[PDB]
DNA sequence: TTT
């Protein structure tokens, strides 16, 4: 018995995100039948259920957005999910519900919310024993970036964090390094931002 | 509803015992028994470990068990071994057919000694605000365990909106690394006297401030 | 309608 999400990972900003599970080894004709997501790096959170009988039950801070639907003829289940912004951005779980708990989880999707077209990132600087130094990398779409040191030759201490969703629907990020303070202001530290997507490419020396 | 409180981290060595709580309310975890307990491995599903406040489904270890006092439900895994270390969401029938999930707990089975957070708090660059934007920048860097809490403050006056935080990530020399931005416009940066971010790491407290100059 |  399995259950697999289907359906885009990704959708425009002010529309209905919609996602299909299809349930095989396995009939709906009981228990009910859930979706839960998780925002990338957050917690899970509970949308709906529906019985096998069609009876929906949605989160009530969701409620007025949410349609949980059967579909007996294809075995699947599907969500409806309106009036989507940034903070709609997450990994979209089915699962079925039996006995109170949630027993068989899908692989989830991602679903990104934005209506963003390609854009290129701004680069700002983060200015600094050591000193901690950076690049802010800042309202691009889509993902990924790449962050390089001084063309790569400079590895040690280098850290590229993971990208944010603003609500704006453009990505943000950051990478830093770690250097010894007494160099500052004779050894040059340069971040190499490459943006595929857009083809762009930033080098910004930071002081 | 309001999501169920856990620890953010919780730590033993190999062999040891650990106990995640999962406070609630009387009209959820302490309502009811239908309480249950998911590990999640990084980029998998949830996964059921406990159903009905302490009986275990079939294949799972008898090391972990689950409990309940009051409004607080508890996870408990005797002889932690090394596949432990995932996160952890407790789950409540809160009423009228819905349910509540905790908040989240990193269980971190311990190979290596705790590191302390070096945290660096960056003000909006000049450049940035010439951009009539204002983000302000904590790096928290070279932790052990992989978990932290990141609270923000204006003139010493708790910020919740504009705030995001990235989930810790292992860096080069295997210490963890996270990152917390704060978006202000120009106007509210100039506004407040100072900022600051509030870095918690294993009961100890690190704070950097920063203020427009 | 609904463990």
């Amino acid at each position: 018995v399995q259950l697999q999400e289907s359906g885009p990972g990704l959708v425009k900003s002010s529309e209905t995100l919609s996602l299909t599970c299809t349930v095989s080894g396995g009939s709906i004709s009981s228990y009910f039948w859930s979706w839960i997501r998780q925002p990338p790096g957050k917690g899970l959170e509970w949308i709906g259920y529906i019985y096998y009988s069609g009876s929906t039950n949605y989160n009530p801070s969701l409620k007025s957005r949410v349609t949980i639907s059967l579909h007996t003829s294809k075995n699947q289940f599907s969500l409806k999910l309106s009036s989507v912004t940034a903070a709609d951005t997450a990994v979209y779980y089915c699962a079925r519900h039996r006995n109170w708990l949630f027993d068989y989880w899908g692989q989830g999707t991602l679903v990104t919310v934005s209506s963003a077209s390609t854009k290129g990132p701004s680069v700002f600087p983060l200015a600094p024993g050591t000193a901690a130094l950076g690049c802010l990398v800042k309202d691009y779409f889509p993902e990924p970036v790449t962050v390089s040191w001084n063309s790569g030759a400079l590895t040690s201490g280098v850290h590229t964090f993971p990208a944010v969703l603003q609500s704006s629907g453009l990505y943000s990020l950051s990478s830093v390094v770690t250097v010894p303070s007494s160099s500052l202001g004779t050894q040059t530290y340069t971040c190499n931002v490459d943006h595929k997507p857009s083809n762009t490419k930033v080098d910004k020396t930071v002081e | 509803q309001s999501a169920l409180t856990q620890p953010r981290s919780v730590s033993g060595s190999p062999g040891q015992s650990v106990t995640i709580s999962c406070t609630g309310t009387s009209s959820d975890v302490g309502g009811y028994n239908y309480v249950s307990w998911y590990q999640q491995h990084p980029g998998k599903a949830p996964k059921v470990m406990i159903y009905d406040v302490s009986k275990r489904p079939s294949g799972v270890p008898d090391r972990f068990s689950g409990s309940k006092s009051g409004n607080t439900a508890s996870l408990t895994i005797s002889g932690l071994q090394a596949e432990d270390e995932a996160d952890y969401y407790c789950c409540s029938y809160a009423g009228s057919y819905t349910y509540v999930f905790g908040t989240g707990t990193k269980v971190t089975v311990l190979g290596q000694p705790k590191a302390n957070p070096t945290v660096t708090l960056f003000p909006p660059s000049s450049e940035e605000l010439q951009a009539n934007k204002a983000t302000l920048v904590c790096l928290i860097s070279d932790f052990y365990p992989g978990a932290v809490t990141v609270a923000w403050k204006a003139d010493g006056s708790p910020v919740k909106a504009g705030v995001e935080t990235t989930k810790p990530s292992k860096q080069s020399n295997n210490k963890y690394a996270a990152s917390s931005y704060l978006s202000l416009t120009p106007e509210q940066w100039k506004s407040h006297r100072s900022y600051s971010c509030q870095v918690t790491h294993e009961g100890s407290t690190v704070e950097k401030t920063v203020a427009p100059t």
